[PDB]
């Protein structure tokens, strides 16, 4: 589904697959 | 390969299109990446932090006075002390908040919203507080036992001198609208309409006037779809710097 | 509530009625590691010198208090062995240690958002013009707030508990803890002309009270956690 | 922490949960957010399975839309016989974040943003007033070439710093597909810090809150094809698309409207809403309800 | 030696190194560059790994930037009227590293420089002054032939050199893409020199630095297309992307303005900075700092 | 394959574009590879090679006074011998080296800068020099003790002749920008302030006015991105024989 | 003769006409163990900060210059971060490396005895006085020698080589390099009122010369190795 | 500081007080391999012949000299036997063995950037004309610098030291070493009409000196390194 | 595949170019090799003949 | 991430992957 056929890293597709998340650094920042 | 032909939406200009672009420098190495601290991948990561409703919403209320509550000893029981509408989409009180304004970057939202209630009075200021979101379909509640049928919670300050009163997620469709319209079955979402339990008992050395600061985030159960721009903000007119940053 | 002792260098502030600590951003600060530094001198490291809590100059807090800021670390540019490194060197990293003791009686109604906001790029207000030295760089007696209720840069102090964030509400808390690392898209930056980060304190709800109006003072006391020094030049 | 969840959490069943010494919907907004989930307290929920939709609010998905960044309309005439300030022919433009407020408060939600700026350069051309005829639109190709911040910027349209020869630049046409390119993420710092609470020079007497590490670059923006004897409106629309998001230290969105480009200074609407006094427009009381069902 | 690295190297932690008999700051500058690194002497470096940039500044990416080498405007009308000298509808230009001071610098750093000349040829149509109206910008088909050095170059734009059955000629439009074309490394020698100590001829007469072996050759440009009506200055712009890039024996760069393509004769600018006597633009003394911070 | 839609930035002329174009001879063989000495495949090994700072930088010192420094015998101890500005992508004695205007085929340059002073004097000109970088955000150190504090090397001239300031890599970004303001935090570099340690002695038949070439050069560490065109070169007229390269 | 490198810190020193140095008494400087301490506070270590060579001011010989000394720390106590961390805390315990550089030329002759002296009680000549403030801390300029042939202390410059002692004799020796560790009784002492080390340039053979009479300037680098400080208070 | 003998065929040249050698790009001078040959025909190889140290004419060195240079081939073209086999020969493979040698006193102040040019290709001041044959192909008495400080072709030789180089700094340095390979993008080319080296010895530092100012020759000597020779022609 | 941005090098009619182009009749056979003499397959063939 | 479809070996994509570099024949030229 990516069609970077170009040679830098930067020039890909808007990576729309980082689903990882922490929403305790601002929803419970303590102990 | 060869024999290519070109589709009704080739050489447009989508907004939201990923196709992979041109690079301007061919061998550019950004700099690495260090540990800054609070990676925000997702925007649930900041909807679900509480962030100060503007309950008192009035005209007297300049600044300061707009994010906090003043509720007082009052001489007679139920009465309502406010109602909140839960509008996040539209302007009101849970417009300026984490929630609100990033919602308004989206058309259909979903999830329950988590809205807590900070005492801020005196340790010696003693009161219940009842909290009643009522889901839409009739007018807000100005009685309490209109009110207590819905989702309630009553609030006995102590030591812990906060509350959370967690708006669930009850409507027909899976999502809510913007829409523009307040009155909508997609778009009305409920009143938490807050209520004398057993009246703000104070001593005459603690200042009667006290005061609440209450917050609306949500849980992550919240979800938001149909990005729109938001309406807070507003260009009429070019602003300064620009023009200044072409000479 | 809780009690919390907090013992760095030769400083140690113990408090009573505080709640947990706000570690901004689930990390605790830290020195530059190997793979992340940019600058190739090696960090001076005070430690115990400059890990001391530096207690700034308490501002009185009134009903008509709009609200105060300490931009860090231009709050302890000057002040003790952390000034003394900031002039010293033109490359730094430290995290804080805020510690605000705002201690009122129990018939004593307020709530201080004690909110550490990342480059407040403030804002002046009917006038398009940026905020010059005498309106950024106010050092260790620190900024009042001409209008926290937009937290001064045309942002929301209703949206502000996104930042690492505590409050001083007088019911069930004396004190505020919010314990910063080091914040800055470089590992290291001059302490002298950017200010990482600045502490607020806003009090959303005034100081409301019906038995005799004393003085109560906001004390704010930053222990540089992790400080660290590069670039040894001379006292600029 | 380590949740990769790629939808919206389902709740579980709750009955009623009357147990003395703990109580979840009590918390302390003193110490952050509070923790009371929908099953703990305050309702009986039911197990509901919320298979909802999480990528599209991803802060890639909410920051990878492309909003304008410089609409510059100039005139493209015999501007060397009698100009003074006006584009001739060409303009330089900083490359900032700021110049327009929707894209300006999406990136401005974040302390920091390490971005790759997908500038898509949308040009269109329209006959100026002053020849009030149509005479069909010509086909023109263009040049956007990036500078670097503080690095040399052509003067004239043939000013022989157009050649490009270290200097990133693109040659497009109007008669074509917009201009898609990929700015790197280029700052000298680990993110574009979009707030800067300092100056950029070690003298007192720099700019507040420009960062020239933050500054993208230049994009000097000039028709490559020589004066035509019919003036047209050029108007340049770059929209820029931040792409490969990461972003740090999430910040209150800015309620009041923006007044310049270089800093955050403030001034709200003359009355509520979005006014200093007062960001929400204003009810007429605590207990009265706007747009109440009737 | 035999160094594959494909990042900034790493410092190690330096100590206090006062050890007698060695000193590593200490150099013979009359060997080359020295070697003293920095955690050898000098400072007390920290172990900082290093991730930095490199392939952006790698030769190949240092010199695969599309830059201008030919810019000519000719006009397109019945030149076959009344022309003496002027380009008849066509131009044959000798393909020339050295036309734009930008790009020649930059091939200027090297004295061998092994490359295939990715030639795009950008050209725009304005209509010229004499006409006064604009009237549509036309679809013009253009011919760019590569004729080797010396061979028979056309004399006309219908000149019947034009068939190109044994040259190398590119038909391109200018409602379409530039001319995107790849003059391979043609050169009798294994690199083109981009400076010649020597003549052309066995001769004494010959000219100096002109090698015909690292002449690329000679792009005849021309519209296929007969004449209009209306004339049109059609501006034509070469931009050569030197690609595979090999370079050989490193050189200083230019720092005077260049006077001529044939020769690297110089005349400094009539004050400092880029002067004859002073390439640098001049401080007060030695002791004088210019922008120093106050 | 055959359905294809073209992209918004598709039909452009990027000049940093990578991709692959058309043959003009369609069996064109190149002449094969010699080995040519001194191959370059990075900008770094131009890079790290010393290269002479025009140190004097004065309207009295005319070409060749300008590479050298012409250091004397001082009557008092604790004078600035010279100041060298490190802004290597801006004009100043670092602009004509190797570093500096490679450099300035950039925007975004890192990395440590060696320094290394040859001493051209007599063997019996005897002298003790003292070599400061000071870390940007004060004025130039016009005094020994307040150069001191930063990076500072002693130099006893002897039988090596040459000494090597490392300056070093502190800065608070990564990279440090052009942006053509030589104030700036991510732009100023430092100060190379060069002293007398324990002054230069000369017999009274050598000369009495030596002479220093500074060099700068980087280590391996050094790093450059945001290419640039540079503006040490400028183009005001189209030159000699160009439209005789075309006649 | 033999060429050395003294690298700490930012700081470099390279010499190419030195002898080898003069690590006193057999042993390095060394941090505080934990066996030997005594200030139960944690010391700052600052290192890299404070391990500068910090370069005096240089003092110009002449044929009639009797000497000149400058007590350590008292010669350091206001200049740069070691400076600051002497202000900044009230016990110290750093020991020295001693660069001298003479640069003279070939045909220049003179001996310099470079001379450390522990606890130099001075004397005061024709007066039962002890020597005051202005006659002791004379700071970085560094105080001149009244009568170096007694070692102004009643003692003899001609046993001073007992001492940690280089010598700038300008035949083939024009820097020199003692490297002193801490050298107290106490783990510990105060740095405002007590000089652990001196140094002292004796001209035991003065400058003379037939050729042009150069200044020769006597510059004196001073990097105090292994330096720690305890007691972080204000700045005395 | 660094004895050298270089020996070549009847040639022997020793140096007491010279540095390492130039040794051009890490390659030592080669003959040409088969694989890269282009002339079929069979290189002369004179060997021992060819490859001795062609002394050319010494050239005054003065305070006001701005510099000299000699083009390679064009300097041994007439001398010897490698100037016979390249009147006799249209080909032509060598690479070069620079030694310098500008013998001077202990007490001379000058450095001589010996700097080994690869197609120097002279400009000439305020003329768009290129050099001629009396302006570029002097011969064995080399020409001189018209402005030697931008190398007179429009670069700078402040950036000449990537070139193959050495100093003749005259403290401890009299005499240079540079070793050429073969320099050209093509094997083999013309000596006559093509310069593939130039050796340039320019003052960077001149001679500046207190005592009586003597003659201080600066004399060039090249060993034409592997030199081989094709296309045995007569002698043009 | 749908993606496809073009180059600066499209649309042009370079001489030299080898890309395969479409055929007019859509099943032609070519008459069969014959082994025609002195079959050259190129031009050094021809060179080295006197 | 190469479209090289054409014939000729210098026709492909710029090789901007020759990391290999050698500053000691610049750098060090001695020995």
């Amino acid at each position: 589904n990516q069609i970077n056929f170009y040679k830098d890293s930067y020039a890909a597709s808007a990576s729309k697959q980082d689903f990882s998340q922490d929403p305790s650094k601002f929803t419970e920042p303590v102990v | 390969g060869v024999p290519t032909y070109l589709l009704p939406g080739s050489g447009q200009f989508l907004t939201t299109d990923d196709h992979s672009s041109a690079p301007v420098l061919p061998c550019f190495n950004p700099t690495p990446e260090m540990h800054i601290p609070g990676q925000v991948r997702n925007m649930l990561e900041v909807i679900q932090v509480e962030s100060m409703m503007e309950i008192n919403n009035t005209e007297n209320a300049v600044g300061m006075q707009r994010l906090k509550v003043d509720i007082s000893v009052l001489t007679d029981v139920d009465q309502l002390l406010f109602n909140i509408p839960l509008d996040i989409q539209l302007d009101g009180p849970l417009r300026n908040t984490l929630v609100g304004n990033i919602s308004r970057y989206y058309t259909h939202w979903s999830g329950s919203l988590e809205m807590t209630f900070m005492f801020c009075g005196s340790f010696m200021a003693t009161g219940k507080l009842i909290l009643c979101y009522t889901p839409p379909g009739g007018s807000c509640p100005t009685t309490r036992e209109t009110a207590m049928l819905g989702t309630h919670i009553v609030w006995d300050f102590g030591l812990q001198s906060s509350v959370t009163l967690v708006i669930p997620w009850i409507s027909g469709s899976h999502y809510r609208m913007f829409n523009n319209d307040a009155k909508s079955t997609n778009a009305n979402v409920g009143y938490v309409t807050c209520f004398m339990q057993t009246n703000l008992i104070v001593p005459s050395e603690s200042s009667n006037t006290c005061s609440l600061i209450g917050f609306v985030a949500a849980k992550d159960d919240f979800s938001l779809r149909l990005m729109r721009d938001s309406p807070d903000i507003g260009q009429l007119e070019h602003l300064h710097e620009a023009e200044a940053a072409y000479q | 509530d809780r009690v919390l002792q907090l013992k760095l260098g030769n400083s140690a502030i113990v408090t009573q009625e505080a709640a947990n600590y706000c570690c901004a951003y689930g990390e605790w600060p830290n020195y530059l590691p190997d793979h992340e530094a940019v600058a190739i001198d090696k960090p001076t490291q005070p430690e115990t010198a400059t890990d001391r809590f530096y207690t700034l100059k308490s501002v009185k807090w009134e009903t008509e208090s709009t609200g105060w800021w300490w931009k860090l670390p231009d709050a302890l540019n000057n002040i003790g062995m952390f000034g003394q490194n900031v002039q010293h060197h033109y490359l730094y990293r430290s995290g804080f240690l805020i510690h605000v003791q705002c201690n009122a009686t129990k018939f004593h109604q307020g709530a201080l958002l004690v909110v550490a906001i990342p480059e407040h790029q403030r804002g002046a207000h009917n006038t398009t013009t940026s905020p010059g030295f005498d309106d950024i760089m106010k050092g260790e007696e620190g900024g009042t707030f001409n209008h926290p209720y937009v937290l001064d840069d045309g942002t929301s102090l209703a949206c502000a508990t996104i930042f690492p964030h505590q409050w001083i509400n007088l019911r069930t808390n004396n004190s505020a803890t919010i314990v910063l690392p080091w914040m800055n898209a470089a590992p290291m930056d001059f302490p002298l002309r950017h200010n990482q980060w600045t502490l607020a304190i806003i009090p959303v709800v005034p100081l409301g009270t019906r038995t005799v109006s004393s003085m109560v003072p906001i004390t704010v006391s930053i222990a540089p956690m992790c400080c660290e020094f590069n670039g040894l030049r001379h006292a600029i | 922490i380590e949740s990769i969840i790629k939808t919206a959490t389902d709740t579980v069943k709750s009955e009623i949960n009357a147990e003395l010494g703990v109580v979840p919907s009590l918390n302390a907004v003193e110490t952050g957010a509070s923790s009371n989930t929908e099953p703990e307290e305050a309702i009986q929920t039911r197990t509901v399975i919320n298979q909802h939709g999480v990528s599209e609010t991803l802060v890639e998905n909410f920051l990878s839309r492309a909003a304008l960044v410089s609409k510059r309309s100039f005139e493209y005439k015999n501007h060397t016989s009698s100009e003074a300030r006006t584009d001739k022919n060409f303009y330089k433009w900083t490359i900032n974040t700021k110049s327009f407020v929707q894209l300006r408060r999406k990136l401005e939600l974040f302390t920091y943003l390490r971005f790759d700026a997908e500038i898509t350069i949308l040009t269109t051309v329209a006959v100026g007033s002053n020849n009030s005829t149509y005479m069909g639109l010509p086909d023109l190709t263009l040049q956007a070439m990036f500078v670097p911040t503080g690095a040399l910027t052509p003067e004239k349209q043939d000013s022989f710093h157009w050649q490009s020869g270290s200097n990133a630049s693109v040659f497009f046409k109007v008669s074509d597909p917009p201009a898609r390119m990929t700015i790197p993420f280029m700052c000298i710092n680990s993110a574009y810090s979009v707030f800067y609470d300092g100056f950029a020079g070690f003298e007192k007497n720099g700019l507040y809150g420009i960062n020239p590490a933050d500054t993208i670059g230049n994009l000097c923006v000039r028709i490559v094809n020589e004066h035509q004897p019919i003036g047209f409106t050029v108007t340049v629309r770059v929209y820029m698309k931040p792409k490969h998001i990461k972003a740090w230290a999430p910040r209150p969105p800015r309620t009041l409207p923006y007044m310049s480009i270089a800093n955050a200074n403030y001034k709200g609407k003359e009355r509520a809403p979005n006014a200093l006094n007062a960001i929400i427009g204003n009810r007429e009381s605590v207990k009265t309800m706007p747009h109440d069902i009737v």
